[PDB]
C-alpha cells in the first residue's frame, strides 16, 4: 500500500 | 583554427577548451554551470552548486512537501481552479531527492492542459540511471506516462514545450479526479 | 402490480412490453434495434441488424484492412499529412470484430491533436466483458491507454469530444514515430 | 513480436 502526499496548489 | 578558448565556466572548475562554434554548445551542457532554482515558479532566482540547491528549497521553500518511498501518490488538490496552477512536491527514494511537478496551463488560446512531469535533483549522467512513471487511474480507464526523469539542469520548460511528458486535458482529468482531486501514482526505478 | 410499456423499436415490429425498471436492459439487447455505419465519415447511409453489420462492412467497405490477432501492430501510416486525416482498421479476436480509429482532427485552430480509440462491433454488455490497450513506444519513453471497448451504437464522437480516448499532440507524435509512420501496439484481452 | 497492418490515410 502506497504513501500519499495531498499536495496543496499555488498559482 | 586551433584557437581553443577556454570555457566561461573554468573560472569554477571546467578545464575543457573547445573552438569558437562549440562555446555555446557546451557551456549549457556544462557539469560546472551553476543551478538555477528548480521549484517551478518564475518568481525565486538563487543560484549554486547542486550541493546547496537540496539546502536552498529546504530554507527558502518549506512550504513544499516531502515524502520517502520508490512508489507513492502524488494527489494533485482541488485540480478545477480556474487559471494556471500548479503542484509541486518531493520524492526522495534511492539515495537521491526527485522533484513531481503538475502544471496546468492554457497552452494554445482555447485548450487549457495539464502537464505532470518529474525531474531529479541531480546531474544528468545520474538522471540517466533511472526511469519514472506517472499513472491515472479512474473508472476502468487508465493512463500511463513512462520516460527517464530529467536534470535539474536541463530543467523542464523545454520538454513541456515539445510535450515530452505527460499531457492531458480536463476533460479527462474529470473521470481521473476524485472529488475535485487528481490522484497520479508515481513509481520511480532503477536500470 | 407494475405497469408495463412497450420496447422504443417496436414500431420495428418488437412485440414486448416491460416494466420500466427492466426496459433498457431489453432495449439494449432488443434485436431490432437498428445501426447506423460504424466506418467513421458520414459517406455510407447502411441500415440494419447487429448481425447485418460485419457483413456489411466485409461487403461495401473493402479498403479497411483486417487482422486475426490478440495482440497487434496497429501502423497508422504517413502521420505528417496536412489537415484531418483517418486511419481504420478491424482487428478480430475472441470472435469479436473491434474496429481501431486513429483520427487527427484539427478542431483548435494551430493545435492539432491525433486521438486513438477501439470500438467493438457488438453491444455495450458485450463491451464490457473486454479491455483494450493501446501503447505508443520512441527511445526510453512509452504512452499506453487503457480503456473498455466502445460500443458501435454508442459510437465515439462524444468519447472523442469527452477525450476519453487516448490523445496526444504531434510533438509527441513525432517522437514516437517512425520514418512518418506511428506504430501503435494493440492489445485486447478479455474479463 | 506482433502482426503488422500498414494502414492508409483517408479524409
Ligand atoms: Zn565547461
Ligand atoms: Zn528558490
Ligand atoms: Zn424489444
Ligand atoms: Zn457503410
Amino acid at each position: 500500500l502506497r504513501p500519499v502526499a495531498m499536495v496543496r496548489p499555488t498559482v | 583554427n586551433s584557437v581553443l578558448f577556454p570555457c566561461k565556466y573554468a573560472s569554477s572548475g571546467c578545464e575543457i577548451t573547445l573552438p569558437h562554434t562549440e562555446k555555446a554548445e557546451h557551456e549549457e551542457l556544462c557539469e560546472f554551470r551553476p543551478y538555477s532554482c528548480p521549484c517551478p515558479g518564475a518568481s525565486c532566482k538563487w543560484q549554486g552548486s547542486l550541493d546547496a540547491v537540496m539546502p536552498h528549497l529546504m530554507h527558502q521553500h518549506k512550504s513544499i512537501t516531502t515524502l520517502q518511498g520508490e512508489d507513492i501518490v502524488f494527489l494533485a488538490t482541488d485540480i478545477n481552479l480556474p487559471g494556471a496552477v500548479d503542484w509541486v512536491m518531493m520524492q526522495s527514494c534511492f539515495g537521491f531527492h526527485f522533484m513531481l511537478v503538475l502544471e496546468k496551463q492554457e497552452k494554445y488560446d482555447g485548450h487549457q492542459q495539464f502537464f505532470a512531469i518529474v525531474q531529479l535533483i541531480g546531474t544528468r549522467k545520474q538522471a540517466e540511471n533511472f526511469a519514472y512513471r506517472l499513472e491515472l487511474n479512474g473508472h476502468r480507464r487508465r493512463l500511463t506516462w513512462e520516460a527517464t526523469p530529467r536534470s535539474i539542469h536541463e530543467g523542464i520548460a523545454t520538454a513541456i514545450m515539445n510535450s515530452d511528458c505527460l499531457v492531458f486535458d480536463t476533460s479527462i482529468a474529470q473521470l481521473f479526479a476524485e472529488n475535485g482531486n487528481l490522484g497520479i501514482n508515481v513509481t520511480i526505478s532503477m536500470c
